[PDB]
DNA sequence: ATTAATTTCTTGACCTTCCCCTTGCTGGAAGGTTTATAATGGGAGCTGTCACGGATGC
DNA sequence: GCATCCGTGACAAACCTTCCAGCAAGGGGAAGGTCAAGAAATTAAT
């Protein structure tokens, strides 16, 4: 279901996700064994020995639970809930070493190397290397694409400096910051920067003329006096400083 | 169900408060989709009460991050639930265990450069089986203010 | 009421609790920030409040902290550390009697 | 000239005057009503002006005498 | 218009600006949303609310355009008049402008020679001043108290005239003088002879000559009438919640006009003096809180308990109008979206969502729908968009092709953090980014919110397609290496493709070429690893672009031939036959761009990414637990380390060493154990027991899943693998030390809860480093981008005929970088030649590209003459043939390329990743510099000089090895002897600096008294002692009157000299001079007498060049350097040359290590104090060609030490802009001791000392200002008013009348016109000529 | 190269709102003025902001 | 000529005046909007 990048492992030093993947493959192998022994409906008493064998493989397990004290219906519901994988706990610093994970792989009919020789889907040929495959238990985030994709095209301007706004609930485009201005000027792009600060966002009599020019097909650069540079001009004129143009 | 756990999953749901917590333990009498009625046993029975603790489960309300909160009932009908256990899992829990997401087959391998700089390449079954689909409850208050005109 | 409604909802300590997961709720309730009045700010802090001490073993966890500007100002509480009668953090321990 | 403009910048000499005369040719192509010297094959006027640049048919003085001929035709 | 002129505001100028005056504090009505008559938002003063709609509703709908309604004075026009209408509050009393009152500097006291304490005494109504008096006691600018005012009233009466407050200082500024005070100050500046007075009177007279030359008046500096901000700019708008949205500046203006109305009510009501003086004081405080709220007092609060925004808080920092609304602004057609992977696209192609391209390209969609006839009007096409018709997707696919769009990461790291892309139409709601350029973005797929900006017109569309498309630049602007190189996943796939085996199941089959190679790989009968012979057709353009065909058999593998199928004709196979690491693929892309050019390189990179994706799909490179193998001898290393630390603990308990030596020993043995376990895991990782074709056992390069990411350098260096598989080396304590107990276990074995805590100590320290110092590097980029804001390539080549002598750094250790990549792209100044004085093969002005760098690499070059930008003679930029090569294009740099912002983005690139027994290591001949050597009586050669630098030149003729040797060393080899590596050639004790004498004669103790100057103390160590002296802090004043000195002369009473000079043989006696020799013995030349003992904030401090923690002063003129007054701790220093500045003195704070003695011979510009050097004296004595060389040898080596290479020109043009303002030394052209720019100094030399007459005085002295200082010293003011201290530099621009010509590049960014850089440079060539 | 029945143009002759106004109050909104025992040194951060230059005082 | 103190960067309560809109129960003036008469401009007899 998921094709994850193995390139981010040695730089970010997160080798524990590989241990989690091998333990998840072992737990899923135990779950497929339980699902294979459940869909045949052969017996129940073999599951009471098999899942009990699957519950004691380490040096000393913190809970020495036994399935012999349970009922038939409780073990049947436990196996039915174990059909959708196997719930397996591991402490944050008292977790399982790779020997017990290899024993979990041996008990779930899986090789000791952890990487299973996989077959490709696009070309069908099997790889020369065995592929580490298993369960990571990944989560859906709050930064979804319908909360991240947000564009803006001539709607709900401001009143102070005649500026487009920001945010998706406010329907405003992303800020073209000053570092992007220095990089665009480092390219030497003059006509894009004359649009990005004068006629796309600044001049209210300029962006309307640009819109009317693009609608009638004339893609000609028509600059003018910016409607937020004169904001600074009238601000420093009200401050008590004389300034004018040539 | 969370496959790989830590042991903290059996207590975070009961300690969070968003789940149906067992204030008094007993036998399940009647479970609806919006409420759970558990019949309190005689050892935890009070003479000043009725021996019935109905848990009015919160339905699909809005959170502070535009997502859903739904206290889904997870217990079956006619089974004993003791004190301090779970009756209804919350929005991201499953049978008193913290169900943060979903578990599926993951392969640490490159496939056509799609997992280039730690990116995810999904199959069709994450949405064909509706595994990663998500309810999102937003709010849009159409406000009718009174101007001069 | 103006004071107890300005603190509840408009202070730097009061914020929107993400109710998406129970884990987010219990890590935002066990969240030890250092903003607002009395504490530091995200722009006026150094490496001393962000880098952890050996006395942070069990009381203030070095992991759950945001990756933004205030990377060490908004810390978090561990599972076994509770508050004291005075207000300091305590870690529970088992007593050893000569081995 | 969709993927490579290096032949254009080596036959012209630099980037800025090249893109200035290319934008002048495209402005004369968009609303000026001039016919393109390059076949279109479902393309916009910008890459058509760039293909006219990299074919050696459009330059600075070439566009100067091209607009001067049209000005002398209009003012006659 | 083409220029911006600034001046001071006259009250008549405000009266002409007004067109309506405000007298009442009403803003609007509270029931109706209409302002009434004469208010802060009124229709008569400023204008109507809606477009052509009056106040009462009588004249509207274009019927009355220029008439004035007599009911309320409203002029019925558009809303655009509400952004340009001024104020003119009728102030009853004049007030103080706090921008010209409480600034740093204040600019009202330096006009008057009055301290700021007295300014606070007079402007606050506490103390009086008198403008003129009948007697000399009450002179001008005298500060009188109220009791002194009463005494002057009862003493003088009507003779004097002394008011209080802003009106008194207003009349004082108005009626002082205009030019007579300027002439008197000009003659009294050079009449007196001092230094502390000539550093402020020259600034006063420059301020006054700016006042007279700009046509400004000091009456216009003070504020007599306050104009308000336009009311649309401070909009009281009803928000959609019920309440109103106002500005706090409206509240400050309401308070100012309320205090003005209270003053007007106090004038006619016959108020006493206390209340009207408190009213004028409160009006001063109110206008102070309105202008700059954080200067005069406490910041004024509001209803929400917050400091309100003043007129200075509206322009200040990132929250000001400049960096939030003027420079970095929000823009339309900008779509915030995350990054996804499009691997099926070309290098110039990106992905685009159909919804985001549908809403984003709406004017293009409407224009293409109207021009095709598929839509009638605009809103019908809008309803076709809102209902998602089938044909609008086809018209969006038609309009989206041949239409580039700009992808942009926020925030960008360098210039390649934003570039254009030709988008395709896919599904989803995100942008599919091409994977090759994500390294140029440094934006890994972490959900980064990328903005996508649409160029609208054909000028910006062709600017996007032909200049800033990703197909236009395969190199980085920081270095010559490609940062658009194949990144981690595709380089892992390519490394799996180029790998070889020993088993190699496709053995013996000879492959016909690339075709059969890919055939037998894709058929499955042969693997990707097979050491066979392949007939490969290869081509090389040995002639002028003519490729030749040849095919032969090479020992290679199958996957190298499958890559050769994607490799074009012009590459050789010498770059394809190796292991092909990330640096090897960088060299492959560099050689491809040098040989084939940009035309096959982009298609080669696209095919390389396609083949790397297709063969990383079939690779199966999967890290596992058994792949990350544990070394077998790992537990015995930890056991031996435990035994070693137990031995160290037992040696600490049983007393032999201290705790610090215990910590040093445990750190040393843990580093040794870490190196041992690192070599153990490297031997277990790089070797793998594999079977040969027959039955054998042979090791090779391993097929481990992490050695592909370790050896090739895909993602992670060797330290990450050594800490992953082996134990962790060392962590970081928060106090700066290292934990004495390192992590014994590794990541696969698991980390203990204690060990994870010791790891997360250094991890959280590094994460706090990444959180703080990378933002500090971002503000350093903000700093460095605003000092080089005028460097555009104007001309092609100037006649400067002067450059730099370039050399690599061999400082301390071996060589780090060669000269080929150092002078890569640079332009030569002179006709450089071979090390032999013959066969000059390099012309005057040429670049260093292919057929030029290898032509010097085949020779034994060590130092060449390179033309720089620090010697370029033209102003407002440099030339094309003086800078070199544009780094992202690879040819002659075009006229218009702004070099300074390229350098700012290049220095800002690695800001997110920064966070004795001299033994030679090579063979060569011993060579020295500034030689003073002599042979002693042991067979060696001692050094009796300070500036000797040991360098090694082999038989080829290159400087492979060099050192820095202090004074008092012994050389084991002679000058010109072929030596071998490993042996020590320089022998001197590193703990002490000796006083070795070259005078071969007798010993005589002269000019010393035992008890007063020196003492008598025999050394109890060896028994060899004499009449020695202690430190200077313990001696009495006998050494302060008579100078102690050792005159080593003959014992028969006569005196000897130094061999070579005429100075008598007398060495001086400093502190800690405990001599170890007696009198009467015949010492030889070279005998020892005594024993005298001895990084990003550093990058920011070296760029600022202000002062280090310990300044290292240098010697000025070559000659005799002695002491002045004797050592009262920190007394003095004197320099007496033979043909130089004799009475010039100096100052030494710390007398720790004196390199030269008090009275010996120095060279001009020689080091005196040891430590970090302050570049002010280095520029004051050495030229710019030495300071620029020192900076590009120091900070470039600092950047190289982190592991990133930068071209040295980017840390050169910033240094060139760091000395933009120089200090003139003689009067005649501009001033005597002003700080003038290099353009104003160059325009004075070319006007007077070129063709008019002789030298009227034009010599100057360059000064490296700070980066915060050089941004406030620009001749243009509107770019200087955006960096920092906009109040201070805006007041300096207002009082001087700095008319901006808008010559710089950011000066046209702020005004909103075309920049004079890039494509706008050819527009400015016609703009500045037609003016 | 003509003119007699249709088909438009033009002109009185009528048809609505807009706004001010009708006598007689009735209410609402904006602005200015007293009230008369005794009332006399008011009030509020926030620092747990760190590291530069520029001007002040020995 | 040197140590030492502030800006500034930090991804109440009545009292009295004028001014203006509402509901009676509508009429009239100013300014702009639609219907039946005679005059221009076309065609079928010579
Ligand atoms: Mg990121
Ligand atoms: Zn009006
Ligand atoms: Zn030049």
């Amino acid at each position: 279901d998921i094709v994850l990048n193995p390139l981010g492992v040695p730089s970010r030093m997160n080798i524990g996700q590989i241990l989690e993947t091998h333990l998840g493959m072992a737990a899923k192998g135990i779950g497929d064994k339980i699902n294979a022994m459940l869909k045949q409906q052969q017996e129940v008493a073999k599951l009471r020995e098999f899942i009990q064998r699957a519950y004691d493989l380490g040096a000393d397990v913190r809970q020495k639970v036994d399935l012999s004290t349970f009922s038939d219906e409780e073990v049947m519901r436990l196996a039915e809930n174990l059909r959708k994988g196997m719930p397996i706990a591991t402490p944050v610093f008292d977790g399982a070493k790779e020997a017990e994970i290899k024993e979990l792989l041996k008990l779930g009919d899986l090789p000791t190397s952890g990487q299973i020789r996989l077959y490709d889907g696009r070309t069908g040929e099997q790889f020369e290397r065995p592929v580490t495959v298993g369960y990571m238990y990944m989560l859906k985030l709050n930064h979804l694409v319908d909360d991240k994709m947000h564009a803006r095209s001539t709607g709900s301007y401001s009143l102070v400096t005649q500026q487009p706004l920001g945010g998706k609930a406010q329907f405003g485009g992303q800020r073209f910051g000053e570092m992007e201005v220095w990089a665009l000027e480092a390219y030497g792009a003059a006509y894009t920067l004359q649009e990005m600060l004068t006629v796309k966002s600044d001049d209210v009599n300029g962006r309307t003329k640009m819109y009317k020019n693009i609608v009638d097909g004339n893609h000609q650069m028509e600059p003018g006096m910016p409607e937020s540079f004169n904001v600074l001009l009238k601000e420093i004129r009200s401050l008590g400083i004389n300034i004018e143009l040539e | 169900k969370p496959l790989v756990g830590t042991g903290m999953e059996r207590a975070v749901a009961v300690d969070s408060g968003v789940t149906a917590v067992a204030k008094r333990g007993g036998v399940v009498q009647y479970v609806d989709a919006s409420r759970i009625v558990i019949k309190v046993n005689e050892d935890e029975m009070y003479p000043g009460e009725a021996g019935i603790d109905i848990y009015n489960l919160t339905k699909y309300t809005r959170s502070n991050q535009n997502t859903c909160i739904n206290q889904m009932p997870c217990v079956s009908l006619g089974e004993p639930v003791e004190r301090g256990d779970v009756l209804a899992d919350g929005p991201s829990t499953d049978l008193g265990e913290l169900a943060l997401g979903q578990n599926m087959r993951v392969a640490f391998m490159p496939w056509n450069g799609y997992n280039f700089e730690d990116s995810i390449l999904v199959s069709e079954r994450v949405v064909q089986e509706d595994r990663f689909t998500t309810i999102h409850i937003q709010e849009l208050a159409c406000v009718s203010r009174d101007t001069k005109l | 009421s103006a004071a107890v409604k300005e603190f509840f909802g408009s202070s730097q300590l009061s914020q929107f609790m993400d109710q998406n997961n129970p884990l987010s709720e219990i890590t935002h309730k066990r969240r030890i920030s250092a903003l607002g009045p009395g504490g530091l700010t995200r722009e006026r802090a150094g490496f001393e409040v962000r880098d952890v001490h050996p006395t942070h073993y069990g009381r203030v966890c070095p992991i759950e902290t945001p990756e933004g500007p205030n990377i060490g100002l908004i810390n978090s509480l561990s599972v076994y550390a509770q508050t004291n009668e005075y207000g300091f953090l305590e870690t529970p321990y088992r007593k050893v009697t000569d081995g | 000239a969709r993927v490579t403009v290096q032949d254009a910048v080596e036959k012209i000499g630099n980037r800025f005057d090249l893109v200035l005369v290319a934008a002048r040719r495209a402005r004369q192509m968009q609303v000026g009503g001039k016919d393109p010297l390059v076949p279109e094959e479902n393309d916009k006027t910008t890459v058509i002006a760039l293909r006219e640049i990299e074919e050696g048919l459009i330059n600075n003085q070439i566009l100067d005498v091209r607009e001067r001929q049209e000005q002398q035709e209009q003012e006659a | 218009f083409d220029a911006i002129k600034i001046a001071l505001a006259s009250p008549d100028m405000i009266r002409s600006w007004s067109f309506g005056e405000v007298k009442k504090p009403e803003t609007i009505n509270y029931r109706t949303f209409k302002p009434e008559r004469d208010g802060l938002f009124c229709a008569r003063i400023f204008g109507p609310v809606k477009d052509y709609e009056c106040l009462c509703g009588k004249y509207k709908r274009l019927k009355h355009r220029g008439v004035i309604c007599e009911k309320c004075g409203v002029e019925v026009t558009q809303t655009k008049v509400r952004r340009e209408r001024m104020g003119h509050i009728e102030l009853a009393s004049p007030t103080a402008h706090i921008w010209f009152l409480k600034s740093l500097p204040s600019r009202i006291g330096l006009l008057l020679d009055m301290p700021l304490r007295d300014i606070e005494r007079v402007l606050y109504f506490e103390s009086y001043v008198v403008i003129e008096g009948g007697m000399t006691n009450l002179e001008r600018q005298q500060i009188l108290t109220e009791e002194q005012y009463l005494d002057a009233l009862e003493e003088f009466g009507d003779e004097f005239d002394a008011k209080m407050g802003a009106e008194a200082i207003q009349a004082l500024l108005k009626s002082m003088d205009l030019e007579q005070e300027c002439e008197q100050l000009r003659e009294e500046l050079n009449e007196t002879n001092s230094e502390t007075k000539r550093k402020k009177l020259t600034k006063r007279i420059k301020l006054l000559e700016a006042f007279v030359q700009s046509g400004n008046k000091p009456e216009w500096m003070i504020l007599t009438v306050l104009p308000v901000l336009p009311p649309d700019l401070r909009p009281l708008v009803p928000l959609d919640g019920g309440r109103f949205a106002t500005s706090d500046l409206n509240d400050l203006y309401r308070r100012v006009i309320n205090r003005n109305n209270r003053l007007k009510r106090l004038l006619d009501l016959a108020a006493p003096d206390i209340i009207v003086r408190n009213e004028k004081r409160m009006l001063q405080e109110a206008v102070d809180a309105l202008l700059d709220n954080g200067r005069r007092g406490r910041a004024i609060t509001g209803s929400n308990k917050r400091p309100l925004k003043s007129l200075a808080d509206m322009i200040k920092g990132k929250q000001g109008r400049f960096r939030q609304n003027l420079l970095g602004k929000r823009v339309d057609y900008s779509g915030r979206s995350v990054i996804t992977v499009g691997p099926y696209l070309r290098l110039h192609q990106c992905g685009l969502p159909k919804k985001m391209a549908l809403e984003l390209f709406k004017p293009f969609i409407y224009g293409k729908l109207e021009l095709r006839g598929l839509a009638t009007t605009i809103k019908a096409a809008k309803k076709m968009v809102e209902r998602e018709e089938a044909v609008v997707w086809d018209i969006l696919d038609e309009v989206i092709r041949e239409h580039p769009v700009l992808l942009n990461r926020a925030p960008t790291l360098h210039r390649l953090g934003i570039q254009a892309f030709e988008p395709v139409l896919i599904e989803g709601k995100a942008i599919q980014l091409h994977p090759l350029v994500c390294a140029a973005y440094n934006a890994d797929f972490d959900g980064d919110q990328m903005a996508v900006h649409v160029p609208l017109t054909l000028e910006a569309q062709l600017e996007a397609r032909a200049l800033m498309m990703s197909t236009n630049n395969i190199l980085s602007p920081a270095n010559g290496e490609p940062i658009i190189v194949p990144s981690q996943d595709v380089v892992l796939g390519l490394y799996y493709m180029t790998r070889d085996c020993v088993n190699a199941k496709g053995e013996g089959m000879v492959l016909t070429g690339p075709k059969e190679a890919e055939r037998l790989y894709r058929s499955g009968l042969a693997s990707l690893h097979a050491r066979v012979k392949v007939r490969i057709t290869e081509y090389e353009k040995d002639a002028n672009g003519e490729l030749v065909a040849k095919t032969s058999l090479k020992d290679t593998t199958v996957g190298r031939a499958i890559l050769w199928m994607i490799v074009p004709k012009g590459l050789p196979y010498s770059i394809v036959n190796q292991a092909l690491g990330k640096k090897a693929i960088s060299k492959m892309l560099n050689t491809c761009y040098r040989i084939l050019g940009l035309k096959p390189t982009v298609i080669f990179a696209d095919q390389i990414m396609y083949t790397g994706f297709a063969y990383a799909a079939r690779s199966g490179a999967s890290v596992g637990i058994d792949d990350m193998v544990i070394p077998e001898k790992k537990h015995e290393i930890i056991s031996e380390a435990e035994a070693e630390v137990a031995e160290i603990q037992e040696q600490f308990q049983s007393g032999l060493v201290t705790a610090g030596e215990r910590y040093n020993k445990v750190i040393d043995i843990w580093a040794a154990a870490n190196d041992r376990v690192s070599k153990a895991m490297m031997d277990n990782l790089q070797t793998e027991t594999v079977i040969n074709r027959d039955g054998q056992e042979e090791k090779q390069v391993s097929f481990n899943s992490i050695y592909m990411m370790a050896d090739s350098g895909a993602r992670g260096s060797a330290a990450q693998i050594r800490q992953l598989a082996g134990m962790r080396g060392l962590m970081a304590k928060p106090d700066g030390s290292i934990i004495e107990t390192p992590i014994t276990a590794n990541f696969r074995e698991g980390l203990n809860v204690l060990q994870y805590f010791i790891s997360t100590h250094g991890a959280r320290k590094g994460l706090a480093d990444t959180a703080l110092k990378t933002a500090n590097s971002g503000y350093l980029t903000r700093r460095l981008v605003d000092v080089a804001q005028d460097l555009v390539v104007t001309e092609d080549d100037c006649g400067t005929h002067e450059g730099i002598m370039m050399t690599p750094v061999i400082e301390g250790g071996d060589v780090k970088e060669p000269l080929r990549d150092r002078v890569l792209g640079r332009v030569t100044a002179e006709d450089v030649l071979k090390p032999g004085t013959a066969d000059i093969l390099v012309p005057r002005n040429t670049l260093l590209h292919e057929q030029w760098c290898d032509l010097l690499e085949e020779n034994s070059v060590d130092a060449v003459k390179v033309r720089s930008v620090v010697s370029c003679d033209t102003d407002f930029g440099v030339c094309a043939h003086c800078y070199g090569r544009d780094l992202a294009r690879g040819h002659i740099i075009n006229k218009g390329e702004a070099i300074g912002v390229i350098a700012a983005q290049s220095i800002g690139e690695p800001g997110t990743q920064l966070t004795s027994s001299i033994q030679v290591k090579n063979k060569g001949s011993i060579k020295l510099s500034n030689v003073k050597s002599v042979v002693n009586s042991s067979g060696k050669l001692v050094i009796t000089s300070r500036n000797t630098e040991l360098k090694l030149i082999d038989e080829f003729g290159r400087t492979k090895e060099s050192y820095k040797v202090p004074y008092g060393a012994v050389l084991a080899k002679g000058d010109g002897e072929q030596v071998a590596g490993g042996e020590t050639v320089a022998n001197w004790d590193p703990h002490t600096m000796p006083v070795i004498t070259e005078v071969s004669g007798f010993v005589r103790f002269t000019d010393m008294i035992d008890g007063q100057t020196i003492t008598r103390q025999t050394d109890e160590l060896t028994g060899l002692s004499s009449l020695v002296v202690l430190d200077s802090a313990e001696r009495t004043a006998g050494g302060k009157d008579l100078r102690p000195a050792l005159k080593i002369v003959d014992a028969q009473g006569n005196d000897v000299l130094i061999p070579g000079t005429d100075m008598p043989a007398q060495y001086f006696l400093p502190g800690k001079a405990i001599v170890q020799l007696e009198d009467g013995v015949q010492i030889s030349s070279g005998d020892t007498l005594a024993r005298i003992p001895q990084g990003l904030p550093r990058v920011a401090d070296l760029f600022e060049a202000r002062r280090p923690k310990e300044p290292a002063i240098l010697a000025e003129i070559s000659g005799i350097v002695s002491f002045g007054k004797e050592t009262k701790g920190k007394r003095r220093l004197v320099i007496t040359p033979v043909d130089g500045s004799d009475p010039y003195e100096e100052m030494i704070p710390k007398w720790r290590q004196l390199n030269v003695f008090e009275g010996e011979r120095v060279e001009r510009g020689d080091v005196i104090s040891d430590g970090p050097e302050a570049p002010h004296d280095i520029l004051r004595l050495r030229g710019v060609h030495a300071v620029t060389r020192y900076i590009v040898n120091e900070v470039q080596d600092v950047y190289r030490l982190q592991g990133v290479k930068i071209n040295d020109k980017h840390i050169e043009v910033i240094v060139r802009q760091m000395l933009r303002k120089a200090t003139i030394v003689n009067a005649g052209s501009s001033d005597f001791l002003e700080g003038e720019q290099v353009e104003y100094s160059r325009v004075k030399i070319a006007n007077r000392e070129l063709e008019a007459n002789g030298k009227v005085g034009a010599t100057y002295s360059r000064d490296l200002l700070g980066i915060t200082k050089a941004s406030l010293a620009t001749e243009s003011f509107i770019s200087a008013a955006s960096f920092q201290e906009t109040t201070r530099v805006l007041t300096e621009a207002a009082v001087a009348g700095k008319r901006d010509e808008l010559r710089g590049l950011k000066e046209n960014v702020i005004v909103g016109r075309l920049i004079p850089a890039g494509t706008g440079y050819a527009y400015h060539q016609d703009r500045m000529r037609r003016r």
